[PDB]
């Protein structure tokens, strides 16, 4: 089968041009011509913590403390679970223990 | 081997087609004629595509004919048929619902958004 | 089909081997069956009755269709492969560089100097390329899509720009 | 309303007496100031509307339409000044004069307290629109598009005029405030059936109702960009606004007269969305998209619930900004490839990366991505229409599926894939074109932060 | 397809009225599934964008760290006792077959559990064991610290995360712990 | 993947041919016609292309493959597709 | 770069990848083994399953057949 | 060339599964002419790959050693405490 | 383009077929109009309903993504047959057999899910017992009514 | 279990129905059954915010465990004994339900024999 | 509740600042991927404080 002599010759000619074109896509040394250990890492994470955590949490806390929680039913807590023998901080009340267990065991 | 059975959405493979074989001088003369048309059109396209000073669009008359033929026939699932079908579904549904509301048998205990 | 009988058998052979390779997976296993399959083709290689040879081919195609792998291996960048056309979104045509702002062209003073030479070469060669095709195309238009080579020295092959300057396969 | 009517008229002397090279600068600069002052219309009260005088009033339904109308004039001048750049100077001023006269009629249409005053201004919009399409359209079929637009509208308006004059005769007034207190129920009779049809069929044509929609794709395909922006953004809304006001005096007959028109809208929205999947013309796809979106508004207005009027109000504003944006986006391509065929120029995200972001944002609003006002409006109509009949959720749900399909298909066809090899004149997006899209999308997205001002009087 | 299979198991857990087991499986599945996809990415990258398993093999020693994470991931997925996936999948199956439930649904969930071992062996057997089947120019490299650290953290989760979470969440049901050995 | 070079492609193209038992590794040269010089037939040429496909990890279509008749033609074909200009 | 590619040969490895892989594979097996020793009931069952037939009619309150 | 190709003479089918295939084809009168091109996959560091059980047991030798020590360390403390 | 190069009415005569084919860049033998029946096709050629995915992927098309050449007649439903939409390429299995096996699998699965519902699995265990009258008050029971007590005994 | 095989594929009238049992009076065959005692009061389960399904006859062991869980934070490996106590109670509660099923089965066996004996002797 | 509620929101707010900087374009694309990776790693830590509170006293709000 193979290339005919004209088919072969044309590929040879486009080959020379294509490879010269690809060679011309290379950048010269000056191009592009732009216009005019732990101590460093610790600083880099100190700034990120401050700007991305401390400042946001300062803003959130001020927002939640003085604008959100001053409105009714904006933040609603599931009331704390009380267990037998607990003591209420608000009223100093003691919750009675549970009654004596039948005391099966294994 | 179980023969291939062709559907609308599953066409017959070329390798299983008796036409593709049994070459006839007329079929080759038909194939050679189609290639001539394709090469004539390819040359016509290439002489504009490769022109150094052409900046624009190579208007394709085949694409113009296609859109023109598609946009022309401006004017089942397109008549009274679908409309009447849906008329009775909603009329029947809303008639039953209205009767239940009047008979107090429809629960709207907390329905106050409409 | 445009393909000769000789071309049809070869395409089946390559197709049959590839689907056989999908079934076997293991190379030693594939080698054993690949040689058995080559034997089947070698058996009728010298058949001289083109009605029998044509029959042998058609039956072979039917057997391949029954035995083909439902999920044959595809090279990642071949049509249907998992990387086919993956990079087309990074291929930008070269004419886009004409619209660059001067400040953008100033960062590559040497690339854009070479680019102008190619554009000059394209402008100077075009008229000869058009003439060469006109005086080689038979009356009525071309009969095939094959294009000629350049004949004279200092002539470029007709219709070369979009072949030579096409984007790289890994443009970015 | 004279604090807006007079400044709008002053745009005419300003344009005509401006230096030759400054017509586009001066008109755009001062039309934006008028748009700025239009925010004073938002002094709305819970109970009473804003009734300036015997002629004009504003409530929560007309205010967002008034602000949309005046915002659109500066956007149409930006969209227009390119393809008119070679036009004769005087003909440039007349083109701008037609846009100014259209704003003038429109702001008076939305504030007229008298329905017959509304009708005259409602019907006066035809003249500038028809002139824009037929004079500054670019194709042969702009003449037929003019006639279809003209005679579809008049076919419905002339019955409307007779019905309104009849109503003033028997009620004594057509003042909208008066009609709120003196309205009487409409009883069943063939006479009242035709009074109902006359009062509504003029508005159904402008929406347009499916079945009467075929004038709209014709007009869009043939109109210049500015004609398409006003037509899609505001002129379609005239029908919706008219139906929201006129249905007050059609009860309770609207209970059963609505049925055929709800069926046309419920089925029509599914078919028009499906048609959008096979459209080959980009402008024609967006036109059929409006028919699908406006069918929701017809259904919402006809079922007459507090949630359906809030939804319909939001839909009209949201669709106005979205449809206008989509037309401008397709025009930016057309100014390059000079064709409306959607499949002609592909893979444009590669060549125009920022314009591909505008295309994405516009498509997302078209398919109503939460929490855009496009979804808020669409959702409220779905919630209320479900109450009207649960089965409608199927048609509503299907339409959202199809709406997603063609919105992203239009995005994928033109912006993704491989670029068309032979199209080599895709110049970088101009600052004018980028600013035009940002002026559609930014206000549209900002309204999510405060959507109550586009939810109408039932909010 | 493993993820679809696992999502079905979560939906089964919803069906047998075990919302919290379904949630625990979401959390545990998150660790080893995301690791398997990253282990696969390590292989695909090293074999020049090759994804077909038929052209892999012999990677057990060539990619030691990828191999370790891929075995841990496959064992976690299949419900090896005391890895991250055991603390949800094992509970779910016991709940399903000690419940008033559709018998066909139960059987199909057990057969699918068996299939999970089959296609996990399939990836391990063809990707890692045997002789190499990839092209000749060997570019296997998996020594980037970003690749190692990212998989290393998910490897640790795939081991202990199930244990850590199962011991810290409050109880919200009566876990059925009395049943026949079989 | 690491880049290719013209001499690298030629080295590997011959390397594969040198591991084929129907070719004489001594008679082999970049310009040997697989048919005229090496005595191979159409069926062996197909297998050679498949071996080069497996070597470089990409497919050569049958329309292009049948024309590659000497090792140099294969080398030239690969370089064109991989944009190798060395 | 730090790992030169090879041709038709086993690839080059660093020590760290081999050591780390071996360490984490052992960590898996220590963790599995340690847990058996402490939580073997999670795999075998926490409580015995009674045989329901070993219960007497007296226990279950089944009265005699006659009355 | 930076790169170097290993000498092609070393790729032989003997002692590998490729040899076994040759006898089977030999009994049929056939030969496998690409066998050497496949040989590298069965040689050098690619020979003697672990089995499936061997793979699953990777790390068992030292995981077991640490477990035996840990339980003994626990066994001591309980006896004291 | 000139009006003579646009589509027209259904061709009637052999010369109206000959001229239509030339307009569409087709052989007259290969040209076939859609059957005349007022649907509105006109003289547009009826091309095989084949997806664009079925065309040669290696041929150098003018539009590689659409696999179309410049100037060739576009199928009436080309937008339905782009590579993103309807595909008609041959399947390794027969279409009818795929439908039988897929439906049969679904029909069988639904049958056995029904059998499972009719004959559920469960453990040999009595109903779970809750104190305080089946937790009458905890489950929102009205306290003013006194519920009939639920009594549980040891065993 | 085998119980399903006996019921569906065997005789169903002598196998308990899980949805309806018990189908016999609580006292039948039992002279003086003692009522189960509930250690935890309703208020204790309310304050503990136990899930309603967890408010069964073992809820006092659950409350004790939950309290010990809160107090031993962050030691999440505490409460070994408390967790087991609750788990073990739930086992005995399940075993009681196993006895109920067997009692129901055996009574049905007795019934059928009674019906058979009063059938053949008719 | 002040620490619980405040910290459960900064987790969500922290994930958005990288988005705001890209959109507001006052960032530095020198190593944006590392910036986004760092933001997740901090957001993970801030989300552990609310989780421990839930594990401890069952707190929910
Ligand atoms: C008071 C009045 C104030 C006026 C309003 C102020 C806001 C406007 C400021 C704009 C100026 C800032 C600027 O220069 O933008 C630079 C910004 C990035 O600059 P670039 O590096 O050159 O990027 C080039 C491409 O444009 C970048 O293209 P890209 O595609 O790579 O990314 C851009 C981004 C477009 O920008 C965004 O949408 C931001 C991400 C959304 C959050 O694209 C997307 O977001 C696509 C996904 C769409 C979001 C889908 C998720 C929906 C979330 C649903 C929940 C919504 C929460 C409520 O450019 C833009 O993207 C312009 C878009 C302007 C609209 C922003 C809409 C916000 C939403
Ligand atoms: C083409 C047009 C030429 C064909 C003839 C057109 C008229 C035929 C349709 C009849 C319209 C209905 C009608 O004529 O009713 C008259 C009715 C008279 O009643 P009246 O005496 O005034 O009041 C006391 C009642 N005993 O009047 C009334 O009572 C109230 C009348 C209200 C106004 C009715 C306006 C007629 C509307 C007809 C067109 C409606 C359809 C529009 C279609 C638009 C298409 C886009
Ligand atoms: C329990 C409940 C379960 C319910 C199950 C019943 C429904 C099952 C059927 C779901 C819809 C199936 C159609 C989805 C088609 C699709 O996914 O698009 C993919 C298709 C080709 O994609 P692919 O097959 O992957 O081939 C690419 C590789 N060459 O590419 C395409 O052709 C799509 C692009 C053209 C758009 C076609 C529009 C399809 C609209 C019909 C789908 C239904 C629309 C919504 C109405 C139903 C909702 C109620
Ligand atoms: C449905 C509610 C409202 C309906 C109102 C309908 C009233 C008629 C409005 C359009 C009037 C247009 O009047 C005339 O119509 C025909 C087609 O319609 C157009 O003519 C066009 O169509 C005809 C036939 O369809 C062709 O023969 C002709 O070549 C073409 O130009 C004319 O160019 C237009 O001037
Ligand atoms: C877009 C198309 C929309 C189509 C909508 C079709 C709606 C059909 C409405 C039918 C109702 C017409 O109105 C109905 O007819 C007549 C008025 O002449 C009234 O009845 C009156 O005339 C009839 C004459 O037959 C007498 O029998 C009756 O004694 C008298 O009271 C009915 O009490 C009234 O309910
Ligand atoms: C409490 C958690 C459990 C703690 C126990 C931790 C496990 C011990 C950590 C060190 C693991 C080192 O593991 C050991 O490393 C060497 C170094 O490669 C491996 O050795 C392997 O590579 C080297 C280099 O070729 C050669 O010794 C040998 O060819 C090969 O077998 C051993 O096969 C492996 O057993
Ligand atoms: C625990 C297992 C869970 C999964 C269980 C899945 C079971 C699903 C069983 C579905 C069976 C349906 O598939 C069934 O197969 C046979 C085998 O060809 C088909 O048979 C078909 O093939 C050949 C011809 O092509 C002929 O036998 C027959 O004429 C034809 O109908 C049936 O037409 C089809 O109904
Ligand atoms: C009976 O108790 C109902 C159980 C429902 C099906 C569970 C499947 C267990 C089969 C037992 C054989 C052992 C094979 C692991």
């Amino acid at each position: 089968s193979g290339y005919t002599p004209e088919e072969k010759l044309r590929l040879q000619q486009l080959r020379e041009l294509r490879r010269r074109w690809l060679k011309d896509q290379e950048l010269s040394p000056r191009e592009p011509v732009l216009p005019p250990n732990v101590i460093y890492k610790t600083y880099r994470h100190s700034i990120f913590a401050f700007t991305h955590v401390l400042i946001p949490v300062w803003i959130i806390h001020y927002y939640l403390k003085y604008h959100v929680t001053t409105k009714p039913y904006t933040i609603v807590e599931k009331k704390p679970r009380i267990f037998p023998g607990d003591t209420i901080l608000e009223t100093g009340e003691v919750i009675p223990p549970m009654k004596e267990f039948p005391d099966q065991h294994h | 081997f179980p023969k291939y059975e062709a559907s609308r959405l599953s066409s017959l493979p070329t390798t299983l087609d008796p036409a593709e074989y049994d070459i006839s001088s007329e079929t080759r003369k038909a194939q050679a004629e189609r290639l001539a048309i394709r090469s004539r059109l390819k040359r016509e396209y290439q002489l504009q595509y490769y022109d150094p000073s052409r900046r624009g669009v190579i208007e394709d008359p085949a694409l113009v004919r296609w859109t023109y033929a598609r946009s022309a026939n401006i004017y089942a699932l397109f008549g009274i048929g679908p409309l009447v079908f849906w008329y009775y579904v909603f009329k029947t549904d809303r008639d039953r619902k209205e009767k239940l509301i009047q008979e107090g048998k429809l629960d709207r205990t907390f329905n106050i958004s409409y | 089909a445009y393909l000769t009988h000789q071309q049809k058998v070869l395409r089946l052979y390559k197709r049959a081997l590839r689907h056989l390779e999908s079934w076997c997976i293991h190379r030693d296993k594939y080698r054993y069956f690949a040689c058995l399959l080559r034997a089947r083709f070698d058996e009728h290689k010298n058949e001289k009755d083109m009605v029998k040879a044509t029959q042998l081919l058609r039956e072979a195609e039917e057997e391949f269709w029954h035995g083909q792998h439902p999920q044959p291996y595809i090279f990642p960048e071949s049509p249907g492969g998992t990387s086919y056309e993956r990079y087309e979104c990074y291929k930008v045509p070269e004419w886009c560089l004409d619209d660059w702002h001067p400040s953008e062209k100033a960062m590559y003073p040497d690339y854009f100097a070479k680019r102008e030479q190619w554009k000059k070469l394209r402008r100077e060669s075009w008229e000869r390329e058009v003439k060469q095709l006109q005086e080689e195309t038979p009356v009525g238009g071309p009969r095939t899509e094959a294009l000629p080579p350049a004949r004279k020295q200092g002539d470029l092959p007709p219709l070369w720009w979009h072949i030579v300057t096409r984007p790289r396969e890994r443009p970015m | 309303m004279l604090k807006y009517i007079i400044p709008t008229i002053m745009l005419m002397p300003l344009t005509w007496l401006s230096k030759n090279n400054m017509i586009w600068v001066n008109s755009t600069a001062h039309s934006l100031l008028i748009s700025f002052t239009s925010l004073l219309l938002m002094n709305q009260f819970g109970d009473n509307s804003l009734n300036f005088s015997l002629l004009f009033f504003s409530d929560s339904l007309s205010t967002p339409l008034l602000i949309l109308t005046m915002w659109l004039l500066p956007l149409m001048l930006m969209a227009s000044q390119h393809h008119l750049s070679k036009e004769n100077l005087t003909r440039k001023k007349l083109f701008i004069t037609m846009l100014i006269s259209l704003q003038l009629f429109l702001i008076m249409t939305f504030t007229a307290m008298e329905l017959i005053l509304f009708y005259i201004l409602f019907e006066a919009t035809l003249v500038p629109t028809l002139i824009i399409i037929t004079r500054w359209g670019n194709q042969t079929e702009r003449l037929n598009a003019g006639l279809y637009f003209l005679f579809y509208t008049l076919a419905g308006s002339l019955p409307l005029l007779v019905a309104l004059i009849y109503i003033q005769n028997t009620v004594g007034s057509l003042n909208f405030l008066m009609l709120q207190y003196w309205v009487q129920p409409v009883h069943n009779s063939w006479s009242n059936v035709f009074m109902w049809l006359a009062c509504m069929m003029a508005f159904m044509v402008k929406m347009p109702l499916y079945g009467l929609h075929l004038w709209l794709p014709k007009a869009h395909v043939e109109a210049p960009i500015a004609g398409s922006m006003v037509l899609a953004a505001v002129l379609l809304k005239l029908g919706g606004y008219g139906m929201l006001r006129i249905t007050l005096i059609l009860n309770p007959m609207t209970d059963f007269m609505a049925y055929p028109f709800i069926m046309l809208s419920l089925w029509g929205m599914i078919m028009t969305s499906s048609i959008c999947l096979r459209q080959t013309d980009l402008k024609s796809l967006i036109a059929y998209s409006s028919v699908s979106h406006m069918a929701l508004v017809i259904v919402a207005i006809l079922i007459q619930t507090p949630w359906s009027y809030m939804g319909a109000t939001a839909l009209m504003i949201a669709h106005g900004l979205t449809s206008s944006m989509l037309f401008c986006l397709a025009n930016s391509n057309y100014e390059r490839i000079h064709s409306r065929t959607m499949i002609l120029a592909r893979g444009l995200q590669t060549l125009l990366p920022l314009m591909a972001t505008w295309w994405l944002l516009a498509s997302l609003t078209n398919l109503a991505l939460p929490p855009t006002i496009n979804l808020i409006g669409e959702l409220f109509v779905v919630m209320s229409t479900f109450s009207w009949s649960n089965i409608t959720i199927i048609l509503m749900g299907v339409n959202m599926v199809i709406t997603a399909l063609y919105s992203l298909y239009m995005l994928i066809m033109t912006q993704r894939g491989k670029y068309t090899y032979h199209i080599n004149n895709i110049s970088p997006s101009f600052t004018r074109e980028n600013a035009l899209m940002s002026l559609h999308i930014l206000p549209l997205l900002l309204l999510t932060l405060n959507p109550k001002i586009i939810l109408g009087p039932l909010y | 397809f493993s993820t679809s299979s696992q999502l079905g198991l979560m939906m089964v857990t919803i069906g047998i009225n075990q919302p919290y087991l379904a949630f625990l499986h979401i959390c545990t599945h998150a660790f080893f599934k995301a690791m398997l996809f990253m282990c696969s990415g390590s292989i695909i990258h090293s074999l020049n964008d090759e994804q077909d398993i038929r052209k892999m093999g012999g990677l057990f020693k060539a990619m030691p760290f990828t191999t370790t994470a891929l075995i841990v991931g496959s064992l976690a997925l299949t419900g090896m006792p005391f890895l991250t996936g055991f603390y949800s999948k094992d509970l779910i199956i016991e709940a399903a077959n000690t419940s008033y439930t559709n018998a066909w649904a139960l059987l199909m969930t057990l057969i699918a559990t068996s299939f999970t071992a089959i296609y996990s062996t399939r990836i391990i057997f063809f990707a890692l064991l045997g002789q190499p089947r990839f092209p000749t120019l060997v570019n296997i490299n998996e020594n980037n610290p970003l690749l190692i650290n990212s998989i290393k953290r998910l490897l640790i989760g795939s081991l202990f995360a199930g244990y850590i979470i199962s011991n810290n969440i409050p109880p919200t049901t009566i876990p059925q712990m009395t049943m026949p050995y079989y | 993947a690491p880049p290719l070079t013209l001499e690298g492609i030629k080295d590997r193209v011959l390397y594969v041919l040198k591991l084929y038992d129907k070719i004489d590794p001594e008679k082999l040269s970049v310009n040997s016609h697989f048919m005229k010089d090496l005595g191979l037939d159409s069926l062996d040429q197909v297998e050679i292309i498949m071996a080069m496909e497996d070597e470089f990890g990409f497919e050569i279509p049958d329309i292009d493959a049948e024309k590659l008749m000497c090792p140099q033609e294969i080398v030239d074909y690969i370089a064109d597709k991989k944009d190798v200009y060395e | 770069a730090h790992i030169e590619p090879r041709y038709r040969q086993f690839p080059q490895l660093t020590r760290s990848q081999v050591i780390q892989a071996e360490f984490f594979s052992a960590t898996m097996w220590f963790w599995i083994l340690w847990r058996f020793w402490h939580d073997s009931d999670a795999v075998l069952g926490h409580f015995p399953y009674p045989d329901p037939s070993q219960w007497t009619d007296e226990e279950l309150g089944i009265p005699p057949d006659d009355e | 060339s930076k790169m170097e190709l290993p000498d092609y003479k070393q790729w032989k089918i003997e002692g590998t599964p490729l040899e076994t295939v040759q006898e089977k084809l030999a009994a049929r009168g056939l030969r496998d002419p690409w066998g050497r091109n496949e040989a590298w996959r069965y040689m050098g560091g690619f020979a003697n790959n672990v089995s499936f059980v061997g793979a699953l047991l990777k790390g068992f030798k030292w995981g077991f050693a640490a477990f035996v020590v840990a339980i003994g360390a626990e066994y001591y403390l309980e006896s004291q405490k | 383009i000139t009006k003579d190069m646009l589509p027209g009415p259904y061709p009637k005569t052999p010369e109206e077929r000959a001229a239509a084919a030339k307009k569409y860049n087709m052989r007259v033998e290969d040209y076939e109009p859609y059957p005349d029946d007022g649907t509105g096709y006109g003289d547009y050629p009826k091309l095989p309903d084949r997806s664009q995915q079925e065309r040669d992927p290696w041929y150098d098309w003018d539009h590689p993504d659409l696999r179309l050449n410049w100037g060739e007649p576009m199928h009436w439903d080309l937008d339905m047959y782009i590579r993103n939409r309807v595909d008609t390429s041959p399947t390794p299995v027969n279409w009818n057999l795929m439908c039988k096996h897929l439906f049969g699998f679904v029909a069988f699965m639904l049958f056995m899910f029904w059998v499972g519902e009719t004959y559920p699995a469960y453990q040999p265990v009595g109903p779970k017992q809750y104190p305080y009258n089946n937790l009458y008050l905890e489950r929102g029971g009205d306290p003013n009514k006194e519920p009939e007590p639920v009594v549980h005994y040891e065993i | 279990g085998a119980h399903l095989a006996r019921r569906y594929l065997g005789d169903a009238s002598v196998e308990p129905d899980p949805l309806r049992m018990p189908t016999f009076p609580p006292d039948y065959g039992f002279p003086e059954r003692k009522e189960r005692e509930m250690v935890a009061t309703q208020q204790e389960m309310n304050d503990a915010q136990l899930v309603l399904q967890q408010r069964d006859y073992c809820a006092h062991y659950l409350i004790r465990f939950l309290k010990c869980k809160r107090d031993s934070f962050p030691n999440f490996l505490a409460c070994k004994h408390e967790r087991h106590d609750w788990d073990y109670c739930e086992h005995l509660d399940y075993v009681k339900r196993m006895k109920e099923f067997e009692r129901e089965r055996r009574l049905l066996q007795r019934k059928k024999r009674r019906e058979q004996r009063e059938a053949d002797m008719a | 509740m002040n620490m619980f509620s405040s910290l459960s929101l900064v987790t969500l707010l922290l994930l958005t600042m990288p988005i705001m900087m890209m959109s507001f374009n006052t960032y530095k694309p020198s190593n944006y991927p590392l910036y986004v990776k760092t933001a997740i790693s901090y957001a993970f830590i801030t989300s552990m404080i609310p989780t421990m509170m839930f594990i401890h006293s069952g707190q929910e709000l």
